[PDB]
């Protein structure tokens, strides 16, 4: 199981950033990668970033290398396999190219070679 | 093409319930751990569960009903073979030396047909005035009295609950942990950390010490019979003494039975007390008012014990080797430097494990007793927002420290499917 | 002694399993012997059924029995990379004694076998 | 548990081993103990055998002793079709500790000889 | 190339404390092993070391140590359910039948509001003057007595002391061992000789032999308050008689307590004493003499026992149901055909195995006692060259008899390289 | 039973190893159940270890550890010629608990091995 609930979708102009959030339930938040994917209109689906919710480690795409920033605060305990995590995302020096609906989805498994595969997806986030 | 594959010694265990035996520290005469326990390893060995939560439930663990009944098994041992005051229980005509009495009884002798004429010293509160200054012990009329052997002590010493092999301890390591639910970080121990059994009431003395916060800790809230139960980060420091020089005075009362009285008060006639500082207590009580409006978003309040029992009213404790009782009402008062002094009465037959009709006669100590002890917790009692302490039960002392800990089985088959298949 | 090897009960199944990184009588006197036979007794209940099934001295052991999908429908990559021992134990634990049964007549079969191949 | 398997007590030899179709001190608590200490110094008494004879984890392992005839000069169709392993148990119980011996120095000298088959 | 290779089951063994049990011949109603203990192989195996020493230490044996206690350990429990003596600790009107007294007294009878008149006889040493001919019991003003329940005997039987399995007794059969050190030609048994556990001062009774010679053993000879042990080759034969043919007289004294006391003597009143031969004792004591000259190359010299408690003093032992109480200054004066006579007394108020506070009546054996024993070995003391008799403790008895045997753990793990490797 | 193999103790380390030639609750009833108990903890101590190493019912099993001759830099000729094991054990006594976690990786990973092996 598993739902990654996403932030509200605000809109602001060029040369702001935005946060996006992507509160997590029913899983284990630290065991899988949350993974930042955005859809923009004018472009093919391009992949921005995955973190490690338990490593604290990250790895982008190099056209966001210095132009975004992903954070997650730590996970509050539910039962034995459930925890509550949440996933924040903003963006540099932003214009109105990142126009689009930005989605937040946790990794595959834990192990082997499909790690990070962004599997369980969230509801998305309307920009512009 | 996938196959059953057995492994043995898997990562999974369950929930049982065993028999828990007692490891020991480098020291031979108390009650409660004597040569009977086996040496503590110098290192206790304590891995971490990366990657791990568990469910804890310090209400319904299992080492407490397990410990509070190792306790009371103790005692009863250590009775089996000392000294009955069946015999004393006799007729005493009693004079003051109202605190505490000098009293004669006719006593046997070395002979079992001479009769002797004794006087000995009593407390007041071990004694009741029966229907011409004639008194009688107080617990005559209803049980069986066992004078503690006079060379075993109560000392508390450290107590390491260990669990047998094939079994495994979990501590819980969160330094907020509620005592209940979901903990993480959660790390697995051969044997418990060392255990003091110290025996109070109220206050909880000589005990661990929350890292951060002070954590409040009950099953249910909600009600109110629930015993809450404070954990501290500062300590408290309290200092008893009963200041009377005491004599020691050995009677002849049958065959090898020499019961041992109160001999006579040598220099000033003075009162037991307890002392705490008035900023210190003021300033960690108006801590706890604190944390008690997280849960109960109202004003909250110390009166002081309803009523009853003597030993529930009181801060019961031993100190030295006689039993304190000591009345708390300046102590919880609320009211949002100097110091306070609580007026402490002691006993002789005392009662504690409340059996059937078990008394307890503890002899008494010769000389100044002084003790110097910690108050690390407490626990109160909420009214149907008023908190007067009381307790609800000893094994409320060992929930306070047993907390962390949770006894589980370990399960070593592992069987799961790969691509192998035999031959 | 260190049966305590729980260390790696967070980890995945595959991550742990498939590659790792003068007494006195009285109550402390029949307490520690109780508690030195309760944990045989269970050294035995496993060893034997360990030995039950040709998988003495053995902590991998392959056996002879197909997997029924109707246990577990998944997958080894969702299993031994996904998943954990302490819940996948949870899982599987209904038709825990099924496949017991089914291990043991597996191994008797066998030991008739290499009895009908050592006649020759 | 299952450690009563004589349900074919009066079945044939061959068709049964060949082809299977928290205590409190009283008197209930220390007999309960010992009855748990009996059956396990008794489970460690055979497979201790089972072990030094080099047939740990084996219901039906062949040895390396060849059969006395003075044991028994009967036809295996006139054991394993006719007689019962209660019954033939019987017949042979004079001689059971002279197998005893003699296959604990086959298996001895069969530890040796891999050893020396190993060595190379 | 050579790689480690385990071996399981290796000559090799550690030094351990471990429990020993008891087995027992083929015979019932005795103290020390009734139908307790298992039955004795018929055929004891005992299979040599070759090439094999050992370094044994019969005086830092725990054999012994755990013999003393479990033989103190037997007496307990076959002495808690017999009968108390408290209530015959009253006063005691008596006069000369002062060897033995016939002593009124009064005594509670099957009800408990009547009282009798009771009279009984009583040695002398079982009683003392209390401050018109009035006496009381001797251990009435310092412990509590119990009868032994006058069916169990106290005849020394054969204990064979077996070690667990994996463990092992190692046995010393040099016939010159010294008790400490190395002995070679050890062999390994699975349990010790049959050992009769004969509870005797100053003269050993009963004991075995040596082979050759007459070994002394102690731990340091040099100062003088280590117990030196004799060892004997010739068994001097000692007779003891108690000639007073006695009766036995149950009084009522409670419900179901009926204890038994000295009732008349029938014929002469003579004196319990002991016969050894004066050539015999005086040739094998005239040896003993000849080996302290080999350490102490002086003058031996045998005084008497230098004083203190009755049992120090004396040759006490067990005789037909009676305890013996012998002054053996007639034995000890050495000055380098007839016989010789000890006087010897008897109590019913013993105490062995010296405990807080508990004493042991033996009922009278009627009739006419009459034991002949071997008198096997000694333990003498020597001053600050004069050598007067002494037990030092209980155990002394024990590890005469236990010097050669020695128990060991077995280490079956093997490990060491050869020349193969695994697939 | 006969655990008291001893009887080659004090020749050659290769002359003995490679090439042979109803209680009552009382003091006698709790000792004799202690002496029992304390039998099999033992037993199983070994056991136990002998199943760790891939040696369950081997007296000589040969493994997969290279000698490390820090341990003791001696010729097979002055140790199974020469020496006793009561003295060898002595001597290499200090390297007893590293040989031992050492055979026990050895067997660990040596079932994974087998597991690769059979899973084609
Ligand atoms: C507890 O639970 C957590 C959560 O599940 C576990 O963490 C996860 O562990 C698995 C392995 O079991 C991880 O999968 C691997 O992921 C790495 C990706 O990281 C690599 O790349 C980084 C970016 O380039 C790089 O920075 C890393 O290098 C260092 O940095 C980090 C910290 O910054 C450190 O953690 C690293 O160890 C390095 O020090 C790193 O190189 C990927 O490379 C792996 O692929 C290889 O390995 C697999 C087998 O594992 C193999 O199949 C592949 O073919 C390839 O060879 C592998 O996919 C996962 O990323 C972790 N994090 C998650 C899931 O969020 C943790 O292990 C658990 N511990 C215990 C004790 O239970
Ligand atoms: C408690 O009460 C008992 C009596 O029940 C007191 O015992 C009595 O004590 C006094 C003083 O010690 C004794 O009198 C004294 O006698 C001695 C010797 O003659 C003399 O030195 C004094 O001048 C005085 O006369 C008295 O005899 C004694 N009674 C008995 C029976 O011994 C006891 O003192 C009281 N103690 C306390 C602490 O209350
Ligand atoms: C809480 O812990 C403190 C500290 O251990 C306890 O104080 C201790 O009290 C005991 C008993 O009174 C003291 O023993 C005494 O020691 C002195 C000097 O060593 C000696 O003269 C006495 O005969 C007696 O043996 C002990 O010293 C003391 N510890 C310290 C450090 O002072 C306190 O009693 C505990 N509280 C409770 C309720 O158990
Ligand atoms: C020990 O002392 C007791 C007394 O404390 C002696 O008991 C008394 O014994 C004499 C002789 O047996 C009794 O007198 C006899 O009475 C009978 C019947 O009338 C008669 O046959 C004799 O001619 C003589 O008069 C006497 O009654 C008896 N007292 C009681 C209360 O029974 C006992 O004999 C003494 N025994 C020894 C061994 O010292
Ligand atoms: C040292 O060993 C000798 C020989 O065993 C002990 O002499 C034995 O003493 C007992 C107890 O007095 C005798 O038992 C008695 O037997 C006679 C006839 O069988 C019977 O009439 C009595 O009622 C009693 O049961 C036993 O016969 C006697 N043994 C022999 C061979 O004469 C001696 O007591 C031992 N010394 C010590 C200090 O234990
Ligand atoms: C997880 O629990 C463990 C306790 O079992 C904590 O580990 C200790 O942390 C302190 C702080 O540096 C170290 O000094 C100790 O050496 C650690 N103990 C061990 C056994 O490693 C750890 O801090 C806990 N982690 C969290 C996040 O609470
Ligand atoms: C009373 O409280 C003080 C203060 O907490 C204790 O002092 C600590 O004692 C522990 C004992 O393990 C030491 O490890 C710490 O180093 C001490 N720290 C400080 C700041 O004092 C004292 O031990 C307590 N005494 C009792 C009997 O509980
Ligand atoms: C070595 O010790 C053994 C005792 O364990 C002695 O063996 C006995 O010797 C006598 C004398 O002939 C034989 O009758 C016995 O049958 C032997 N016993 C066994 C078990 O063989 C042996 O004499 C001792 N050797 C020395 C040199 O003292
Ligand atoms: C008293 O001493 C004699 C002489 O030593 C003992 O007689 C021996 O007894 C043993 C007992 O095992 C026999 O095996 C011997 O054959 C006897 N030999 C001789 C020369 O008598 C007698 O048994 C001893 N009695 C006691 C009770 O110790
Ligand atoms: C009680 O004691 C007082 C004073 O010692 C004495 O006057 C009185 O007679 C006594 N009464 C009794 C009943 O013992
Ligand atoms: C003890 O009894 C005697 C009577 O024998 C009496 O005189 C005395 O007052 C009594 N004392 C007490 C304390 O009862
Ligand atoms: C026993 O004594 C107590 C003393 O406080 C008294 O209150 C109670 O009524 C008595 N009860 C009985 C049953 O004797
Ligand atoms: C401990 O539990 C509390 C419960 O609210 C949680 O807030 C805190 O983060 C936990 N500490 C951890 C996970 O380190
Ligand atoms: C205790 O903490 C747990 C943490 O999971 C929480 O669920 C529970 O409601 C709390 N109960 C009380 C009585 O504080
Ligand atoms: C102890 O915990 C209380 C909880 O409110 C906090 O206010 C206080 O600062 C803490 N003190 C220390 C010394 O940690
Ligand atoms: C509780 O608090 C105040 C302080 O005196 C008062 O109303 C009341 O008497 C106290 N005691 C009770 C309610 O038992
Ligand atoms: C406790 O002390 C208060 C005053 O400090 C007093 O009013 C009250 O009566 C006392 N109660 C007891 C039981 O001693
Ligand atoms: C003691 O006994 C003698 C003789 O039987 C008798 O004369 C005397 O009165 C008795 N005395 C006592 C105090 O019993
Ligand atoms: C027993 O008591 C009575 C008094 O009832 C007395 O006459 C007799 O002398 C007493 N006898 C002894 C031996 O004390
Ligand atoms: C007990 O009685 C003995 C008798 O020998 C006497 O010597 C001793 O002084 C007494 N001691 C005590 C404490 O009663
Ligand atoms: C026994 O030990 C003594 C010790 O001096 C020795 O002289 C004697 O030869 C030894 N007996 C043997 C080795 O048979
Ligand atoms: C006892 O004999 C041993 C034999 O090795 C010797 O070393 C030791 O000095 C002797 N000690 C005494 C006290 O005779
Ligand atoms: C006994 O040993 C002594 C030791 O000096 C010796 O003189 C005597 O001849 C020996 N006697 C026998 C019969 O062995
Ligand atoms: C020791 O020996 C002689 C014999 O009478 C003498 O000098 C002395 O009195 C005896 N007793 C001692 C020294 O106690
Ligand atoms: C022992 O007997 C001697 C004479 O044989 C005598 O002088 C001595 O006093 C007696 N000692 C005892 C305690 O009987």
């Amino acid at each position: 199981q598993g739902q990654l609930v996403q932030s509200g979708a605000t809109t602001t102009k060029p040369g702001s950033s935005v946060k996006i959030s992507c509160k997590t339930s029913g899983y284990r938040f630290n065991f899988y990668h949350i993974n930042w994917i955005r859809q923009t209109a004018g472009r093919g689906p391009e992949w921005m970033g995955w973190i490690s919710p338990y490593s604290g480690d990250k790895n982008l795409a190099p056209a966001f290398q210095d132009r975004v920033n992903m954070t997650t605060d730590t996970e509050v305990p539910v039962t034995s396999f459930t925890s509550t995590g949440a996933a924040y995302m903003e963006i540099r020096n932003l214009t109105s190219d990142d126009t689009g609906t930005y989605f937040c989805a946790k990794g595959l498994l834990r192990d082997g070679s499909s790690t990070w595969l962004p599997y369980l997806w969230g509801q998305g986030t309307l920009l512009t | 093409g996938l196959w059953v594959t057995v492994y043995y010694g898997v990562p999974v265990w369950r929930e049982a319930k065993t028999t828990l035996f007692c490891a020991s520290d480098a020291k031979v005469h108390n009650v409660w751990a004597t040569h009977a326990c086996v040496p503590t390893d110098p290192n206790p060995q304590e891995l971490v569960l990366e990657n791990v939560t568990e469910n804890f439930n310090m209400w319904k663990n299992d080492m407490v009903d397990q410990m509070h009944e190792d306790i009371i098994s103790l005692w009863d041992q250590s009775l089996k073979p000392c000294v009955k005051l069946t015999p004393l229980c006799v007729t005493l005509n009693c004079s003051d030396a109202e605190e505490i009495k000098n009293c004669s009884f006719n006593a046997t002798t070395e002979l079992r047909d001479k009769k002797r004429r004794e006087y000995a010293l009593f407390y007041r509160l071990d004694i009741v005035p029966l229907s011409n200054s004639e008194y009688r012990l107080i617990n005559c009329n209803t049980s069986v009295i066992t004078q503690i052997c006079p060379k075993v002590t109560f000392d508390p010493i450290p107590i390491h609950y260990c669990a047998p092999a094939g079994y495994a301890i979990l501590k819980c390591n969160n330094k907020t942990f509620n005592g209940t639910g979901p903990c993480n970080n959660v790390s697995t121990v051969q044997c418990t950390h060392g255990i003091k059994p110290v025996v109070s009431t109220q206050l909880l003395l000589n005990g661990s010490l929350a890292e951060e916060e002070i954590i409040i800790r009950s099953e249910n809230l909600t009600d109110n019979v629930k015993t809450i139960i404070v954990h501290l980060n500062e300590s408290v420091e309290i200092t008893c003494t009963r200041p009377n020089n005491m004599t020691r005075k050995s009677v002849r009362i049958g065959p090898g039975q020499t019961f041992y009285a109160l001999g006579d008060i040598i220099g000033d006639i003075r009162q037991p007390h307890c002392n705490i500082s008035e900023i210190k207590w003021e300033k960690t009580l108006q801590r706890v008012s604190e944390k008690l409006r997280e849960h109960f978003n109202k004003t909250i309040i110390f009166n002081q014990s309803s009523g009853g029992d003597l030993e529930i009213t009181t801060h019961s404790f031993n100190c030295g080797g006689e039993f304190f009782y000591c009345n708390t009402s300046d102590l919880f008062f609320n009211k949002t430097n100097s110091t306070i002094t609580l007026p402490c009465r002691i006993k002789q037959i005392i009662n504690m494990w409340q059996e059937v009709g078990r008394a307890m006669y503890a002899p008494p100590i010769a000389g100044n007793i002084t003790c110097k002890s910690n108050i690390t917790g407490l626990l109160l009692t909420r009214d149907g927002e008023t908190f007067r302490p009381g307790g609800g039960n000893m094994r409320d002392n060992w929930r306070s420290e047993l907390y962390k800990y949770k006894v589980v089985e370990v399960k070593p088959l592992g069987i799961a499917p790969t691509e192998c298949r035999r031959r | 002694v260190f049966l305590g090897f729980l260390g790696a009960a967070g980890s995945t199944m595959g991550a742990a399993s498939n590659t790792l990184t003068m007494l006195q009588l009285g109550v402390w006197g029949f307490k520690q012997l109780q508690a030195r036979v309760l944990a045989i007794e269970r050294y035995l209940e496993v060893q034997q059924l360990l030995g039950m099934w040709g998988c003495s001295g053995k902590l991998i052991c392959c056996t002879n029995v197909p997997w029924n999908s109707s246990w577990s429908n998944k997958t080894y990559n969702e299993i031994w990379d996904n998943m954990t021992w302490m819940q996948w134990d949870r899982e599987i634990g209904n038709y825990t004694d099924t496949i017991y049964k089914l291990l043991e007549v597996s191994q008797f079969q066998q030991e008739i076998n290499e009895k009908d191949l050592l006649a020759l």
